[PDB]
RNA sequence: GCUUUACUGCAGGCUGUCGCUGAG
RNA sequence: GAUACAGGGUGACAACCCCGUACUGAAGACCAGUACGCUGUGCGGUAGUGCCAGAGUAGCGGGGGUUGGAUAUCCCUCGCG
RNA sequence: CGCACGGAGGCGAAGAACCACAGAUUUCCGAAUGAGAAUCUCUAACAAUUGCUUCGCGCAAUGAGGAACCCCGAGAACUGAAACAUCUCAGUAUCGGGAGGAACAGAAAACGCAACGUGAUGUCGUUAGUAACCGCGAGUGAACGCGAUACAGCCCAAAC
């Protein structure tokens, strides 16, 4: 949604892989908010979240790193 | 001492555990072989042609 | 790849050790050592692990009660999370 | 004229007559010493190996075969049985003594293909068969265009499933017309009466 | 008796099987746990 | 199921013979 | 209306309300790495020549199994050849 | 935004959903192959058996699965004979081994409507319940040929 296929593609090798540990930093501290039940959620952004890590891997193997 | 309940006492005994092969709690933790696949006994799966009848 | 760290254990029980004796508790992966949950950790909240106390769960995961230096404070570190 | 190979088989007519008679009392010898499947460089029978379909060539293997002499090694009963199923004595194995030598070898060579065999003697216990397997992985033998036939799939296993010529012999399939109607195409096809 | 860690899933995965099919699919569906075990009345493998 | 000098057979033991098996 | 009156759906019996149905056309798979075509090799005939042509085989006997196979099935085993 | 009609939220004209093809990912046990183990663990691995070989696991192979079909081996008994032993049930049930998309068979040391004839092999129809077997009891039971289907013939060993 916000993270796009062609936007991935733009990137260089290093901004995927500092883009990915800033997913997994945002993925982490949803989970903890989850795990406390918080209520300011966003029940779509972390579905979104596995998306685009998982989106950055697989650019990640078709550029080859 | 009587073979029916006052028997059933001393049933605290494993014997059949769940297979790492096949999944069933068929896996003897004593004889290490499986009564349902075969696994310890065979590297073939454990089938027999009369686990169904003759014409099927 | 598995991840460590999967997210933080927040019960009463957990505050309790948070408040008092300076430990946070994490529910990590349960291929995960001590050691591996140490470092984990201190490379991801910049903090300085004493002592990990691990646990298997019967919730399947495995339950880790980590405790921080004097230096720093897990009070503090549990609430920017 | 007459060739080299020739004199081989000329020898090979009488095992118990001549200068063989004296080499198989030698050799036996240390044959009985050996073990079950034995691989050997060189064939003991040159013109029989070469008639057979042997090439001093890669992916081309020779074993001799030792299996033990006489009837079937049957057990009694352990239930009931009318009088004519009760016997243990004089029942013997419908495949010959050869065709168990082959099997045993193919066994013993999981990757390797049954081409032929060929009886090398025996003493009073036990009987020899040298055996010639073949490679069908080996590009030596892809390329032959004499053995190449050997590497398709459907040769995969050929003596367990009795294509061999001693299989075929065995299976009653050398005659074409009378007395082969209960083996061709197949002894299972005809009910198992051949 | 000791459990092992591979046991210890499979009793906890039991445990988590036993819970109730939530107030929300009975809304979904527009209206039951045919697995539930009971530690006394039911039997687990091993 | 069991018995035996019931009928018929099958193991097993004993024994001859052939092969292994050769020299004077 | 119909080269479409097969079937289904739709708040009750629907060719014409909706999907389809006839007609025409497209793709993939199988046929098949086959057929046809092509490249290359070279078919064959006469006369002379006892140079070559698969052995425990052909065949015989003892004992068994198997078959419709009967003397005349196929096979195994022991001995001989 | 599956089954599944909820609540919250989200994605989609940057063309999502959905479908076809191809690709990425694809935990642990599992033939299970570094070693062990009830799906886990311990300290670099084609374990085991093979072929080739630079003789080094360097290059390869095997293992196990599949509804039944197929091929090669092992092979009952109830039953029938109004008893029962040969016979029958039956080369059936069941067991061991193995291949394929089909298997197996196959270019005559054939046939033998005996011919001045046929011409690889399966299979189908028929030949025929015929010939043949059989306490000649009960039962058992082909083939050549013919009409079809489809057709396709070839390679070694040796001589030199
Ligand atoms: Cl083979
Ligand atoms: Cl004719
Ligand atoms: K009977
Ligand atoms: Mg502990
Ligand atoms: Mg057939
Ligand atoms: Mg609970
Ligand atoms: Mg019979
Ligand atoms: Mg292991
Ligand atoms: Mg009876
Ligand atoms: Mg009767
Ligand atoms: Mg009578
Ligand atoms: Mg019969
Ligand atoms: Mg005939
Ligand atoms: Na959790
Ligand atoms: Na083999
Ligand atoms: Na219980
Ligand atoms: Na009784
Ligand atoms: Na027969
Ligand atoms: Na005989
Ligand atoms: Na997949
Ligand atoms: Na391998
Ligand atoms: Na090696
Ligand atoms: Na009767
Ligand atoms: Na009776
Ligand atoms: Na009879
Ligand atoms: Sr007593
Ligand atoms: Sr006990
Ligand atoms: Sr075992
Ligand atoms: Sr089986
Ligand atoms: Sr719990
Ligand atoms: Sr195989
Ligand atoms: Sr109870
Ligand atoms: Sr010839
Ligand atoms: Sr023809």
């Amino acid at each position: 949604t916000v993270l796009h296929v062609q936007e991935i593609r733009d990137m260089t090798p290093a901004e995927r892989e500092a883009e990915l540990d800033d997913l997994k930093t945002e993925l982490l501290n949803a989970r903890a908010v989850q795990a406390a039940g918080g209520a300011p959620e966003n029940p779509g952004r972390i579905k979104e979240l596995r998306k685009a890590i998982a989106r950055i891997k697989t650019i990640q193997g078709e550029e080859g790193d | 001492t009587g073979a029916g309940t006052p028997s059933q006492g001393k049933k605290n005994t494993t014997t059949h555990t769940k297979c790492r092969r096949c999944g069933e709690k068929s896996y003897h933790t004593k004889k290490k072989v499986c009564s349902s696949c075969g696994f310890g006994k065979s590297a073939k799966r454990r089938d027999y042609e009369w686990q169904s009848k003759a014409g099927e | 790849s598995w991840d460590v760290i999967k997210h933080p254990h927040v019960t009463e029980k957990a505050m309790n050790d948070m408040d008092f004796q300076n430990k946070l508790q994490f529910a990590v992966d349960d291929r995960a050592s001590k050691g591996e949950v140490a470092d984990a950790v201190e490379e991801q909240y910049d903090v300085t692990v004493e002592q990990v106390n691990t646990q298997n769960t019967m919730d399947g995961e495995k339950k880790a009660v980590v405790r921080l230096s004097e230096d720093d404070d897990a009070q503090e570190v549990a609430s920017r999370i | 004229a007459r060739s080299a190979y020739s004199y081989i088989r000329d020898a090979w007519k009488n095992p118990g007559d001549g200068q063989l008679a004296e080499l198989q009392w030698q050799r036996q010898q240390e044959w009985r010493n050996e073990g079950a499947v034995e691989r050997i460089e060189r064939p003991t029978r040159l013109d029989k190996a070469r008639s057979q379909g042997y090439k001093a060539k890669q992916g081309v293997i020779v074993a001799r075969v030792s299996v033990r002499k006489g009837s079937a090694r049957k057990r009694r009963h352990k239930a009931g049985r009318r009088s004519k199923r009760q016997g243990v004595t004089r029942i013997t194995r419908r495949k010959d003594i050869q065709r168990v030598a082959e099997e045993r070898a193919s066994r013993t060579f999981p990757n390797l293909r049954v081409l032929n065999s060929y009886s090398v003697g025996q003493d009073g216990r036990q009987k020899w068969h040298e055996v010639i397997l073949i490679d069908p992985n080996h590009p030596a033998i892809q390329n032959d265009d004499d053995l190449s036939w050997i590497c398709a799939d459907d040769q995969a296993d050929r003596v367990f499933r009795g294509l061999t010529g001693a299989g075929r012999r065995n299976r009653g399939l050398s005659g074409k017309g009378k007395g082969s109607e209960k083996t061709r195409p197949s002894l299972r096809s005809n009910g198992g009466k051949g | 008796g000791k459990k092992s860690k591979a046991t210890k899933k499979r009793l906890a995965k039991l445990d988590n099987q036993n819970s109730r099919v939530p107030a929300w699919v009975m809304l979904k569906t527009d209206r039951r746990n045919h697995k539930r075990r009971h530690w006394r009345r039911n039997d687990t493998d091993e």
